[PDB]
Protein backbone atom coordinates (compact mmCIF):
# COMPACT_ATOMS: atom_id res chain seq x y z
CA UNK A 1 0.00 0.00 0.00
CA UNK A 2 0.90 3.69 0.23
CA UNK A 3 3.56 5.00 2.61
CA UNK A 4 4.92 8.27 3.92
CA UNK A 5 7.79 9.78 5.91
CA UNK A 6 7.45 13.04 7.79
CA UNK A 7 9.25 15.23 10.26
CA UNK A 8 7.39 17.34 12.83
CA UNK A 9 9.05 20.32 14.49
CA UNK A 10 7.68 22.36 17.39
CA UNK A 11 9.37 25.47 18.73
CA UNK A 12 8.04 27.35 21.76
CA UNK A 13 9.50 30.59 23.11
CA UNK A 14 10.05 30.91 26.85
CA UNK A 15 10.33 34.66 27.66
CA UNK A 16 12.62 35.28 30.61
CA UNK A 17 12.86 31.52 31.11
CA UNK A 18 15.89 30.93 28.93
CA UNK A 19 16.19 29.13 25.61
CA UNK A 20 13.16 28.27 23.43
CA UNK A 21 11.85 24.71 23.71
CA UNK A 22 12.48 22.67 20.56
CA UNK A 23 11.14 19.21 19.73
CA UNK A 24 11.52 17.17 16.58
CA UNK A 25 10.12 13.74 15.74
CA UNK A 26 10.22 11.61 12.63
CA UNK A 27 7.64 9.10 11.45
CA UNK A 28 7.36 6.48 8.75
CA UNK A 29 3.62 6.08 8.28
CA UNK A 30 2.30 5.82 11.87
CA UNK A 31 5.53 4.62 13.50
CA UNK A 32 7.83 7.18 15.14
CA UNK A 33 11.54 6.39 14.65
CA UNK A 34 13.60 9.36 15.92
CA UNK A 35 13.33 12.34 18.26
CA UNK A 36 15.24 15.34 19.53
CA UNK A 37 14.41 17.28 22.67
CA UNK A 38 16.23 20.55 23.29
CA UNK A 39 15.62 20.06 27.03
CA UNK A 40 16.99 16.51 27.08
CA UNK A 41 20.42 15.66 28.47
CA UNK A 42 21.96 13.93 25.43
CA UNK A 43 21.50 16.80 22.98
CA UNK A 44 21.38 14.20 20.23
CA UNK A 45 18.95 12.76 17.71
CA UNK A 46 17.65 9.55 19.33
CA UNK A 47 16.16 6.27 18.05
CA UNK A 48 12.51 5.51 18.88
CA UNK A 49 12.08 2.37 16.78
CA UNK A 50 14.11 -0.87 16.94
CA UNK A 51 14.71 -0.95 13.19
CA UNK A 52 16.52 2.40 13.20
CA UNK A 53 18.92 1.41 15.97
CA UNK A 54 21.07 -0.50 13.45
CA UNK A 55 22.14 2.72 11.73
CA UNK A 56 25.75 3.42 12.65
CA UNK A 57 27.31 6.45 14.40
CA UNK A 58 27.66 8.21 11.07
CA UNK A 59 23.85 8.38 10.89
CA UNK A 60 23.35 9.59 14.45
CA UNK A 61 26.20 12.11 14.33
CA UNK A 62 24.88 13.46 11.05
CA UNK A 63 21.20 13.68 12.04
CA UNK A 64 22.14 15.20 15.40
CA UNK A 65 24.07 17.92 13.58
CA UNK A 66 21.27 18.66 11.10
CA UNK A 67 18.52 18.62 13.73
CA UNK A 68 20.52 21.14 15.79
CA UNK A 69 20.69 23.32 12.65
CA UNK A 70 16.89 23.12 12.50
CA UNK A 71 16.73 24.10 16.15
CA UNK A 72 18.79 27.21 15.51
CA UNK A 73 16.68 28.18 12.49
CA UNK A 74 13.49 28.08 14.55
CA UNK A 75 15.16 30.04 17.32
CA UNK A 76 15.84 32.80 14.80
CA UNK A 77 12.33 32.40 13.38
CA UNK A 78 10.67 33.06 16.72
CA UNK A 79 12.29 36.48 16.92
CA UNK A 80 11.62 37.33 13.29
CA UNK A 81 7.91 36.49 13.50
CA UNK A 82 7.70 38.42 16.78
CA UNK A 83 8.95 41.37 14.74
CA UNK A 84 6.72 40.78 11.70
CA UNK A 85 3.57 40.99 13.84
CA UNK A 86 4.93 43.60 16.27
CA UNK A 87 4.38 41.45 19.37
CA UNK A 88 5.49 41.84 22.98
CA UNK A 89 8.78 40.15 23.81
CA UNK A 90 7.11 38.84 26.95
CA UNK A 91 4.54 36.46 25.50
CA UNK A 92 5.09 32.85 24.54
CA UNK A 93 4.65 31.87 20.90
CA UNK A 94 4.66 28.72 18.82
CA UNK A 95 6.06 27.82 15.42
CA UNK A 96 5.51 24.39 13.87
CA UNK A 97 6.98 22.89 10.72
CA UNK A 98 6.11 19.68 8.92
CA UNK A 99 7.64 18.21 5.81
CA UNK A 100 7.79 14.89 4.06
CA UNK A 101 6.86 12.73 1.11
CA UNK A 102 4.25 10.15 0.09
CA UNK A 103 4.97 7.18 -2.19
CA UNK A 104 2.32 5.02 -3.82
CA UNK A 105 1.88 1.28 -3.43
CA UNK A 106 4.66 1.08 -6.02
CA UNK A 107 7.01 2.98 -3.70
CA UNK A 108 7.21 5.71 -6.34
CA UNK A 109 6.97 9.42 -5.49
CA UNK A 110 3.34 10.49 -5.03
CA UNK A 111 3.66 13.96 -3.43
CA UNK A 112 5.78 16.25 -1.27
CA UNK A 113 4.94 18.59 1.63
CA UNK A 114 6.53 21.48 3.53
CA UNK A 115 4.16 23.48 5.74
CA UNK A 116 4.74 26.11 8.40
CA UNK A 117 2.45 27.55 11.08
CA UNK A 118 2.69 30.35 13.63
CA UNK A 119 0.66 30.08 16.82
CA UNK A 120 -1.42 27.24 15.35
CA UNK A 121 -2.42 29.06 12.17
CA UNK A 122 -1.29 28.30 8.61
CA UNK A 123 1.59 30.65 7.79
CA UNK A 124 3.26 29.39 4.63
CA UNK A 125 3.15 26.15 2.68
CA UNK A 126 4.74 24.70 -0.43
CA UNK A 127 2.16 24.00 -3.14
CA UNK A 128 1.95 20.51 -4.62
CA UNK A 129 3.85 21.57 -7.75
CA UNK A 130 6.82 22.07 -5.41
CA UNK A 131 7.58 25.31 -7.23
CA UNK A 132 5.27 27.87 -5.63
CA UNK A 133 4.13 29.04 -2.20
CA UNK A 134 0.91 29.77 -0.31
CA UNK A 135 1.32 32.81 1.92
CA UNK A 136 -1.33 33.21 4.61
CA UNK A 137 -0.98 36.98 5.13
CA UNK A 138 1.29 39.98 4.59
CA UNK A 139 3.96 38.68 6.98
CA UNK A 140 3.91 35.36 5.14
CA UNK A 141 4.31 37.12 1.79
CA UNK A 142 7.49 38.74 3.07
CA UNK A 143 8.79 35.25 3.90
CA UNK A 144 7.55 34.00 0.52
CA UNK A 145 9.59 36.62 -1.38
CA UNK A 146 12.63 35.79 0.71
CA UNK A 147 12.29 32.09 -0.01
CA UNK A 148 11.72 32.78 -3.70
CA UNK A 149 14.86 34.90 -3.92
CA UNK A 150 16.87 32.16 -2.22
CA UNK A 151 15.41 29.47 -4.50
CA UNK A 152 14.23 27.47 -1.49
CA UNK A 153 11.45 25.68 -3.35
CA UNK A 154 13.99 24.19 -5.77
CA UNK A 155 16.14 22.81 -2.96
CA UNK A 156 12.99 21.39 -1.39
CA UNK A 157 11.72 19.48 -4.42
CA UNK A 158 15.11 17.82 -4.89
CA UNK A 159 14.99 16.63 -1.27
CA UNK A 160 11.31 15.68 -1.39
CA UNK A 161 11.51 13.81 -4.72
CA UNK A 162 14.94 12.34 -4.17
CA UNK A 163 16.43 11.95 -0.71
CA UNK A 164 13.04 11.75 1.03
CA UNK A 165 11.70 8.91 -1.12
CA UNK A 166 15.08 7.14 -1.17
CA UNK A 167 15.42 6.97 2.59
CA UNK A 168 11.74 6.15 3.09
CA UNK A 169 12.28 3.06 0.91
CA UNK A 170 15.43 2.19 2.85
CA UNK A 171 13.48 2.52 6.10
CA UNK A 172 10.61 0.41 4.76
CA UNK A 173 13.14 -2.28 3.84
CA UNK A 174 15.23 -2.20 7.01
CA UNK A 175 12.01 -2.24 8.98
CA UNK A 176 10.11 -4.73 6.78
CA UNK A 177 8.82 -6.64 9.83
CA UNK A 178 7.39 -3.52 11.50
CA UNK A 179 6.58 -0.98 8.79
CA UNK A 180 5.43 -3.47 6.16
CA UNK A 181 3.05 -5.37 8.43
CA UNK A 182 -0.71 -5.03 8.34
CA UNK A 183 -2.51 -6.09 11.45
CA UNK A 184 -6.16 -6.57 10.53
CA UNK A 185 -8.31 -5.37 13.43
CA UNK A 186 -9.67 -7.83 15.99
CA UNK A 187 -13.38 -7.07 16.25
CA UNK A 188 -16.20 -7.64 18.71
CA UNK A 189 -19.26 -5.88 20.13
CA UNK A 190 -20.51 -5.14 23.63
CA UNK A 191 -24.08 -4.63 24.78
CA UNK A 192 -24.98 -2.54 27.84
CA UNK A 193 -28.48 -1.59 28.98
CA UNK A 194 -28.72 2.07 29.93
CA UNK A 195 -32.38 1.73 30.88
CA UNK A 196 -35.22 -0.76 30.49
CA UNK A 197 -36.00 0.57 27.00
CA UNK A 198 -32.57 1.47 25.55
CA UNK A 199 -29.17 -0.15 25.24
CA UNK A 200 -25.68 0.74 24.07
CA UNK A 201 -24.13 -1.30 21.29
CA UNK A 202 -20.38 -0.70 20.94
CA UNK A 203 -18.27 -1.94 18.03
CA UNK A 204 -14.59 -2.52 18.65
CA UNK A 205 -11.61 -2.59 16.29
CA UNK A 206 -8.41 -3.55 18.11
CA UNK A 207 -4.72 -4.23 17.52
CA UNK A 208 -4.73 -2.99 13.92
CA UNK A 209 -1.93 -1.43 11.87
CA UNK A 210 -1.77 0.85 9.98
CA UNK A 211 -4.06 3.38 11.65
CA UNK A 212 -6.24 4.15 8.65
CA UNK A 213 -9.63 2.48 9.13
CA UNK A 214 -13.36 2.99 8.54
CA UNK A 215 -15.76 1.98 11.31
CA UNK A 216 -19.47 2.74 11.06
CA UNK A 217 -22.89 1.63 12.32
CA UNK A 218 -25.91 1.19 10.06
CA UNK A 219 -29.62 0.67 10.78
CA UNK A 220 -31.40 -1.44 8.16
CA UNK A 221 -28.29 -0.89 6.08
CA UNK A 222 -28.61 2.91 6.25
CA UNK A 223 -25.82 5.14 7.60
CA UNK A 224 -26.26 6.43 11.16
CA UNK A 225 -23.46 8.99 11.01
CA UNK A 226 -25.20 11.48 13.31
CA UNK A 227 -26.48 8.94 15.82
CA UNK A 228 -23.08 7.34 16.16
CA UNK A 229 -20.55 8.11 18.83
CA UNK A 230 -17.24 7.60 17.07
CA UNK A 231 -13.96 8.10 18.93
CA UNK A 232 -10.72 9.29 17.41
CA UNK A 233 -8.47 6.40 16.30
CA UNK A 234 -6.04 5.96 19.20
CA UNK A 235 -2.59 4.42 19.93
CA UNK A 236 -2.61 1.28 22.05
CA UNK A 237 0.98 2.01 23.06
CA UNK A 238 2.54 -1.07 21.46
CA UNK A 239 2.61 0.19 17.90
CA UNK A 240 -1.02 -0.79 17.16
CA UNK A 241 -4.23 1.21 17.22
CA UNK A 242 -7.81 0.99 18.45
CA UNK A 243 -11.16 2.60 17.78
CA UNK A 244 -14.79 2.02 18.64
CA UNK A 245 -18.19 3.26 17.54
CA UNK A 246 -21.42 3.11 19.54
CA UNK A 247 -25.14 3.71 19.03
CA UNK A 248 -27.98 3.86 21.51
CA UNK A 249 -30.44 1.21 20.45
CA UNK A 250 -34.08 0.86 21.46
CA UNK A 251 -34.19 -2.48 23.34
CA UNK A 252 -35.64 -5.06 20.99
CA UNK A 253 -34.09 -3.46 17.87
CA UNK A 254 -30.53 -4.81 18.16
CA UNK A 255 -31.04 -6.96 15.07
CA UNK A 256 -31.60 -3.95 12.78
CA UNK A 257 -28.07 -2.64 13.41
CA UNK A 258 -24.82 -3.66 11.76
CA UNK A 259 -21.25 -2.60 12.32
CA UNK A 260 -19.03 -2.15 9.30
CA UNK A 261 -15.25 -2.36 9.30
CA UNK A 262 -12.83 -1.48 6.51
CA UNK A 263 -9.07 -1.86 6.79
CA UNK A 264 -6.09 -2.76 4.56
CA UNK A 265 -5.69 -5.90 6.66
CA UNK A 266 -9.14 -7.16 5.65
CA UNK A 267 -9.52 -8.64 2.12
CA UNK A 268 -13.27 -8.14 2.44
CA UNK A 269 -15.05 -5.55 4.63
CA UNK A 270 -16.49 -6.91 7.85
CA UNK A 271 -20.15 -6.62 8.76
CA UNK A 272 -21.19 -7.44 12.31
CA UNK A 273 -24.66 -7.70 13.81
CA UNK A 274 -25.58 -8.36 17.43
CA UNK A 275 -27.52 -11.63 17.46
CA UNK B 1 16.82 11.52 7.15
CA UNK B 2 16.32 15.24 7.68
CA UNK B 3 16.59 17.84 4.96
CA UNK B 4 19.98 19.50 4.42
CA UNK B 5 19.34 23.25 4.43
CA UNK B 6 16.86 25.19 6.59
CA UNK B 7 16.29 28.86 5.68
CA UNK B 8 14.73 31.32 8.12
CA UNK B 9 11.33 32.94 7.59
CA UNK C 1 -4.22 33.48 19.61
CA UNK C 2 -5.70 30.12 18.72
CA UNK C 3 -6.65 27.85 21.60
CA UNK C 4 -8.07 24.38 21.07
CA UNK C 5 -9.29 22.25 23.93
CA UNK C 6 -7.90 18.69 24.30
CA UNK C 7 -9.98 15.64 23.59
CA UNK C 8 -9.38 12.96 26.20
CA UNK C 9 -9.58 9.18 26.09
CA UNK C 10 -8.63 7.00 29.02
CA UNK C 11 -8.28 3.31 28.25
CA UNK C 12 -6.08 0.24 28.62
CA UNK C 13 -3.70 -1.19 26.02
CA UNK C 14 -5.21 -4.68 26.23
CA UNK C 15 -8.73 -5.71 27.23
CA UNK C 16 -9.00 -5.38 31.02
CA UNK C 17 -8.71 -8.64 32.94
CA UNK C 18 -8.45 -8.41 36.72
CA UNK C 19 -5.11 -9.62 38.04
CA UNK C 20 -3.30 -9.39 34.70
CA UNK C 21 -0.59 -6.82 33.92
CA UNK C 22 -1.58 -4.16 31.39
CA UNK C 23 -1.01 -0.49 30.47
CA UNK C 24 -3.28 2.40 31.37
CA UNK C 25 -3.34 5.04 28.66
CA UNK C 26 -4.63 8.59 28.51
CA UNK C 27 -4.59 10.03 25.03
CA UNK C 28 -4.95 13.80 24.67
CA UNK C 29 -5.33 15.35 21.21
CA UNK C 30 -6.60 18.31 19.22
CA UNK C 31 -5.23 20.84 21.67
CA UNK C 32 -3.26 24.07 21.31
CA UNK C 33 -0.97 25.53 22.58
CA UNK C 34 1.21 22.57 23.62
CA UNK C 35 1.61 23.42 27.31
CA UNK C 36 -0.56 20.82 29.01
CA UNK C 37 -0.79 18.97 32.33
CA UNK C 38 -1.82 15.30 32.32
CA UNK C 39 -1.97 12.89 35.27
CA UNK C 40 -3.22 9.35 35.74
CA UNK C 41 -4.99 8.70 39.04
CA UNK C 42 -5.58 5.53 41.06
CA UNK C 43 -8.49 5.85 43.48
CA UNK C 44 -7.94 9.61 43.39
CA UNK C 45 -4.17 9.54 43.88
CA UNK C 46 -1.72 10.81 41.25
CA UNK C 47 0.30 7.91 39.81
CA UNK C 48 4.03 8.67 40.02
CA UNK C 49 5.50 6.48 37.30
CA UNK C 50 3.83 7.87 34.20
CA UNK C 51 5.52 8.39 30.85
CA UNK C 52 4.43 10.11 27.68
CA UNK C 53 5.13 10.00 23.95
CA UNK C 54 7.16 12.70 22.23
CA UNK C 55 5.17 15.82 21.30
CA UNK C 56 3.78 15.61 17.77
CA UNK C 57 0.82 17.13 15.87
CA UNK C 58 -1.84 16.41 13.22
CA UNK C 59 -2.46 18.00 9.80
CA UNK C 60 -4.38 20.85 11.42
CA UNK C 61 -1.42 21.63 13.72
CA UNK C 62 -3.20 20.50 16.89
CA UNK C 63 -0.98 18.47 19.25
CA UNK C 64 -1.40 14.95 20.58
CA UNK C 65 0.31 13.07 23.38
CA UNK C 66 0.04 9.60 24.85
CA UNK C 67 0.55 9.32 28.62
CA UNK C 68 0.74 5.78 29.95
CA UNK C 69 1.72 3.64 32.92
CA UNK C 70 1.87 -0.08 33.69
CA UNK C 71 -0.90 -1.42 35.92
CA UNK C 72 -2.91 -4.43 36.99
CA UNK C 73 -6.64 -3.72 37.16
CA UNK C 74 -8.74 -5.25 39.91
CA UNK C 75 -12.46 -5.28 40.55
CA UNK C 76 -12.46 -2.37 43.00
CA UNK C 77 -9.62 -0.12 41.86
CA UNK C 78 -10.78 3.04 40.07
CA UNK C 79 -8.55 4.88 37.60
CA UNK C 80 -8.98 8.24 35.88
CA UNK C 81 -7.12 10.83 33.87
CA UNK C 82 -6.90 14.46 34.98
CA UNK C 83 -6.01 17.12 32.48
CA UNK C 84 -5.51 20.85 32.66
CA UNK C 85 -4.92 23.26 29.81
CA UNK C 86 -5.41 26.99 29.22
CA UNK C 87 -8.78 26.18 27.58
CA UNK C 88 -10.11 24.55 30.76
CA UNK C 89 -11.34 26.66 33.68
CA UNK C 90 -11.25 23.60 35.94
CA UNK C 91 -9.02 20.57 35.64
CA UNK C 92 -11.03 18.02 33.64
CA UNK C 93 -11.26 14.48 34.99
CA UNK C 94 -12.26 11.45 32.92
CA UNK C 95 -12.87 8.14 34.67
CA UNK C 96 -11.65 4.89 33.19
CA UNK C 97 -14.43 2.63 31.94
CA UNK C 98 -13.16 -0.77 30.80
CA UNK C 99 -15.94 -0.70 28.19
CA UNK C 100 -14.54 2.37 26.37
Amino acid sequence: GSHSMRYFFTSVSRPGRGEPRFIAVGYVDDTQFVRFDSDAASQRMEPRAPWIEQEGPEYWDGETRKVKAHSQTHRVDLGTLRGYYNQSEAGSHTVQRMYGCDVGSDWRFLRGYHQYAYDGKDYIALKEDLRSWTAADMAAQTTKHKWEAAHVAEQLRAYLEGTCVEWLRRYLENGKETLQRTDAPKTHMTHHAVSDHEATLRCWALSFYPAEITLTWQRDGEDQTQDTELVETRPAGDGTFQKWAAVVVPSGQEQRYTCHVQHEGLPKPLTLRWE
Amino acid sequence: ILSALVGIV
Amino acid sequence: MIQRTPKIQVYSRHPAENGKSNFLNCYVSGFHPSDIEVDLLKNGERIEKVEHSDLSFSKDWSFYLLYYTEFTPTEKDEYACRVNHVTLSQPKIVKWDRDM
